[PDB]
C-alpha cells in the first residue's frame, strides 16, 4: 500500500507478479481538495520553453519567480514551495543570502538547505506553526526529495498550500542505471514513463500527501511546468479516481490564484 | 467493545484478499486512518489458525514514523490482556539498527575497519570472557 | 397571513390616567388600532389584559370578533375604575401578573397551534406607572421567560418611569418608546411598532 | 436582560491588510460600520455594562475610547476612526496589557472580556505572549477572536486558553451574525 494507488499497473510491473487487488477504505468528496497547474495567462507569456530550464534565466525570472510572488503575496497563508533541486531554489528566491545580486524574489521566506540538523529542523516547524507566512511547511523553500517530506504529526492543520516550482523530475546516470533503462526497454518498451516520470510524480505526491494528510482535513497543491499535461494522464498524481459518486477532482480555470482564494472561503464556510 | 463501520463494510472482502496466501495490494487514505485501520482489519484474523497462529511485521522508512505506528497501536490494544484490553491481547515492539540504538559501542573501538556486526561480536566476546573469568578487567 | 400572529396588549390601568385626564380616549384609540391589526390579516389575533394596581385581569380572552371585543373592553374597564388604588395611592401596577397571564395564554394558544404550524406572538405594554424594588424579581422572572420564548415585549410609556419595562424591551429585543405627546397615542401604536 | 454587569474591551486590527476590498471597499469600512451596529445592540441587551476601545496599527496600540457605560462615546469613536484608516502591522501584546490593566481593577461578579477583529497573521511585539496568556486565564480575562479568512496558531490558542471563542468570518452577513452572538450575556 501507498495511500492512493488506483491506476494499479506499476506495482504488478515492478513485481512481475499479480497480487489480489482491493480498495479498503471509504473516501470523502473531491471538493475538500483542489490540485492546480500554472503556465501563463496571455499570449506574450513565452518564457517557459524549458529546453534548458537549468540555464533559462528569463524563464526563472518570469512566471517561475514572479507567479510564486504573486500567489504567495495574494494567498497570504502558510505555504511551502517545493523545488526540483537546491540550485533552482537558490536562483528563484534572492532571500537574505543570494547566489547572485541578479535574482527575482523579494519577500520574507525561510530556507531548508543541506546540513539540516534534527534540532534545527524543528525550530523552523515551530516558527511555521506559530504564526506568520514563514517556517518549515510555511513560506519556505525546500527541495521535494529532502527531509521536509517526513512532515510533522501536529493536530493543527499547519499546512495550507504547496506550490511545486517545477514538477519533481529525476535523471538516469550513464552507468548501472543506464544498464537498467536498457533492460526495461527490452522487456516493456514504454519504459520512460514507468521507470522515471511516474516514480518522480509519486515523489511529488508524498510531499503534497503529507500536507493534506487524509479524509479528515482539506488542502491544495499546484504544479508549475510546461510539460504538465503528460503528468495528468495515466493517473500518476493524486487527482485520479477513488469512487465514481464523488463528482470529479477538476482544476481547469482562467485564473488559479482567484480560484484557490474562492476555495478557501468555501472551506471556511463548510 | 466495537470497531468502525468502515471495518465492518470491508472485512469479509479483506479476509478474502488475504486468503490467496502469498500476495495482495490494498488502497487506503493519504495517511490519516491507514495504519490503524490495518490493525483493526488484522483483528479479524488475530488467531485464524489456532494450531500455528501467524504473526504481523511492519516495514518503516524512519524512526519518528515508528513512534506514530506504536502510539496508534498502543491506543488500539490499550493492554496485552482482557484485564485492561478489548481488541487484541497482542504484544508489540519497536526496533532499529544497533548503529542507532547504541552510542557507547560506536565510540570506544574507534578504527576505520570496525563494522557494526563486528562490534556485537566484540561485545559478545568480552561478555563470555568476563563470564569465563575476566569480569575484574575485560 | 401564513403565520398566525397573536398580539397581546397589556394596558396599565393605574390611576395615573387621572394625570392623563383621557382614559376614555385611550380606549377608543386602542380599539381603532386593534381593528386595524385584525383587519390586516385573517390569522391575526388579539388578547387584551389590564394591569391594575391590585391585580392583573383579562379584558378579552379574530377580527370578526371585533364587535364583541369592543363591548367586552368598555365594560371590563369600567368595572376596574373602583376607588381602591386611587390616584397615586398606589404608584405601581401589577405588570408581573399581567405578563404571567399573557405568557400563559400565548402558551396555550401555541400548544393548540403546535398541532398545526408555528405561531408568532408579541406583547405590547401601555405603561403609565412606576417600577418598584419589590417588583424586580417577579417582573424579571416574566421578562426572562419571554426572552427565552423569544417573545418580544414592546412598551409605550405614556408617562412615568418604568425602568424595568425599558430593560424588558432591551433583553427581549423589543421596542421601547417614551412618548412625547401622549395624545399622539394612536400614531405611536400604529407607527412605532 | 438584567442579572450582572459586563466589562468588554473591543480591539480592532488597523494594519495595512484591513484596507483590502475583499469585504466592503476596505474591510476597515465594513467592520467599523457593523461594530457601531453591535455597540448599540449589546448596550440595549446589556443596560448595566461597560466597553473600552483599542486599535492595533503602524506596529502600536492606541485608545480610541476609554472604559465607560455610555454607548454614544463608542459609536462616535467608530465614526471618527474611519477617516484615519489603517496602515502597518498589529501590536496585540501591548493591547492585551492595557486591556488587562483596566480589567484587573473590576470587581468579583462582573465579566472581564476582550473582543478582537483580526485580519493579520502574526504581531510585531517582542514580549513573550505565552506568559501574558497564562496571566489572562489567572486574572479571568476572556479573549475572543473574529478572524478574516485566517487560522494562525498563536491567536487561536490565545482565544481557546482564555475561554474558547476563535471564529472565522467570510462575509458582511457572517460578521453581523458573529457580533450578534457576542451581544448575548453570560450566566449568573
Amino acid at each position: 500500500t501507498s495511500g492512493t494507488l488506483s491506476p494499479l499497473d506499476i506495482y504488478p510491473k515492478i513485481l512481475d507478479f499479480h497480487p489480489v487487488t482491493m480498495a479498503t477504505f471509504t473516501m470523502t468528496l473531491a471538493r475538500v481538495c483542489l490540485c492546480p497547474m500554472i503556465i501563463g495567462r496571455g499570449n506574450d507569456q513565452v518564457a517557459i520553453s524549458s529546453k534548458f530550464e537549468t540555464r533559462e534565466d528569463i524563464a526563472v525570472i518570469r512566471n517561475y519567480g514572479n507567479l510564486l510572488l504573486e500567489m504567495s503575496a495574494v494567498v497570504p497563508d502558510g505555504i511551502v514551495a517545493f523545488f526540483t533541486s537546491y540550485q533552482y531554489m537558490e536562483s528563484t528566491v534572492a532571500s537574505w543570502y543570494e547566489q547572485g545580486i541578479l535574482e527575482n524574489i523579494q519577500r520574507n521566506k525561510l530556507l531548508f538547505i543541506e546540513t539540516q540538523d534534527g534540532a534545527e529542523t524543528s525550530v523552523a516547524l515551530e516558527k511555521y506553526q506559530e504564526a506568520c507566512e514563514n517556517g518549515r511547511g510555511a513560506i519556505l523553500l525546500s527541495v521535494a526529495r529532502g527531509k521536509v517530506s517526513e512532515g510533522i504529526d501536529f493536530v493543527h492543520h499547519y499546512g495550507r498550500a504547496v506550490i511545486m516550482f517545477g514538477v519533481p523530475y529525476v535523471y538516469t546516470q550513464s552507468r548501472i542505471l543506464k544498464a537498467r533503462l536498457e533492460y526495461l526497454r527490452d522487456q516493456f518498451q514504454i519504459r520512460e514513463n514507468d521507470f522515471l516520470t511516474f516514480d518522480a510524480m509519486r515523489h511529488a505526491a508524498q510531499c503534497v500527501g503529507r500536507a493534506i494528510r487524509g479524509k479528515t482535513d482539506y488542502g491544495l497543491m499546484v504544479f508549475a511546468d510546461k510539460r504538465f499535461a503528460r503528468g495528468d494522464k495515466r493517473g500518476k498524481l493524486p487527482r485520479w479516481i477513488q469512487e465514481h459518486l464523488t463528482d470529479a477532482n477538476l482544476n481547469l480555470t482562467v485564473d488559479e490564484g482567484v480560484q484557490v482564494a474562492k476555495y478557501f472561503l468555501r472551506q471556511m464556510a463548510q | 467493545d466495537y470497531i468502525y463501520p468502515e471495518q465492518f463494510s470491508y472485512m469479509r472482502e479483506l479476509k478474502r484478499t488475504l486468503d490467496a496466501k502469498g500476495h495482495g495490494v490494498l488502497e487506503m487514505p493519504s495517511g490519516t486512518g491507514k495504519t490503524v485501520s490495518l490493525l483493526a482489519l488484522i483483528m479479524a484474523y488475530q488467531r485464524a489458525y489456532p494450531l500455528e497462529v501467524t504473526k504481523l511485521i511492519y516495514c518503516s522508512r524512519t524512526v519518528p514514523e515508528i513512534e506514530k505506528v506504536i502510539e496508534e497501536l498502543r491506543k488500539l490494544l490499550n493492554f496485552y490482556e482482557k484485564q485492561e484490553g478489548e481488541k487484541l491481547p497482542f504484544l508489540g515492539l519497536a526496533l532499529s539498527s544497533r548503529k542507532n540504538l547504541c552510542i557507547h559501542p560506536e565510540v570506544t573501538p574507534l578504527r576505520f575497519g570496525k563494522d557494526v556486526d563486528g562490534k556485537c561480536h566484540s561485545l559478545t566476546a568480552s561478555y563470555v570472557r568476563a563470564q569465563y573469568q575476566h569480569d575484574t578487567s575485560l | 397571513e401564513d403565520e398566525l400572529n397573536l398580539l397581546v396588549i397589556v394596558v396599565d390601568a393605574n390611576p395615573i390616567w387621572w394625570g392623563k385626564q383621557t382614559l376614555s380616549k385611550c380606549i377608543d384609540a386602542v380599539m381603532v388600532l386593534g381593528n386595524s391589526h385584525l383587519f390586516m390579516n385573517r390569522s391575526n389575533k388579539l388578547a387584551v389584559i389590564a394591569s391594575h394596581i391590585q391585580e392583573s385581569r383579562f379584558l378579552y380572552p379574530k377580527y370578526e370578533l371585533l364587535t364583541s371585543a369592543n363591548e367586552v373592553i368598555v365594560e371590563e374597564i369600567k368595572d376596574l375604575m373602583t376607588k381602591s388604588d386611587i390616584k397615586g395611592q398606589h404608584t405601581e401596577t401589577l405588570l408581573a401578573g399581567s405578563l404571567a397571564k399573557a405568557l400563559c395564554y400565548i402558551h396555550r394558544m401555541n400548544k393548540e397551534v403546535k398541532d398545526n404550524q408555528e405561531m408568532k406572538s408579541r406583547i405590547l405594554v401601555i405603561k403609565a406607572a412606576e417600577d418598584s424594588a419589590l417588583q424586580y424579581m417577579n417582573f424579571m422572572n416574566v421578562i426572562f421567560a419571554a426572552q427565552k420564548q423569544n417573545i418580544l415585549i414592546d412598551a409605550c410609556v405614556l408617562d412615568s418611569d418604568s425602568g424595568l419595562l425599558q430593560q424588558a424591551c432591551d433583553i427581549t429585543g423589543g421596542l421601547y418608546l417614551k412618548v412625547p405627546q401622549m395624545p399622539s397615542l394612536l400614531q405611536y401604536l400604529l407607527w412605532v411598532f | 436582560r438584567l442579572g450582572m454587569m459586563r466589562h468588554l474591551y473591543v480591539v480592532v486590527d488597523g494594519s495595512r491588510t484591513m484596507e483590502d476590498q475583499d469585504l466592503k471597499p476596505n474591510r476597515l469600512t465594513c467592520t467599523l460600520k457593523l461594530l457601531e451596529y453591535f455597540v448599540e445592540e449589546y448596550f440595549d441587551q446589556n443596560p448595566i455594562s461597560q466597553i473600552g476601545i483599542i486599535v492595533t496599527k503602524s506596529k502600536r496600540a492606541e485608545k480610541l475610547t476609554e472604559l465607560s457605560g455610555n454607548p454614544r462615546k463608542h459609536i462616535t469613536s467608530l465614526k471618527k476612526a474611519v477617516d484615519m484608516t489603517c496602515h502597518g502591522e498589529p501590536s496585540l501584546y501591548n493591547s492585551l496589557s492595557i486591556a488587562m490593566q483596566t480589567l484587573k481593577h473590576m470587581p468579583g461578579h462582573t465579566s472581564r472580556e476582550v473582543l478582537i477583529i483580526f485580519s493579520s497573521l502574526t504581531t510585531c511585539d517582542p514580549s513573550n505572549i505565552y506568559d501574558l496568556i497564562k496571566t489572562l486565564k489567572a486574572a479571568k480575562i476572556r479573549v475572543s477572536v473574529i478572524g478574516l479568512s485566517a487560522e494562525v496558531r498563536v491567536c487561536t490558542v490565545l482565544a481557546r486558553e482564555t475561554g474558547g471563542t476563535y471564529h472565522v468570518i467570510l462575509d458582511e452577513s457572517h460578521y453581523k451574525e458573529l457580533l450578534t452572538h457576542h451581544v448575548s450575556p453570560p450566566p449568573a
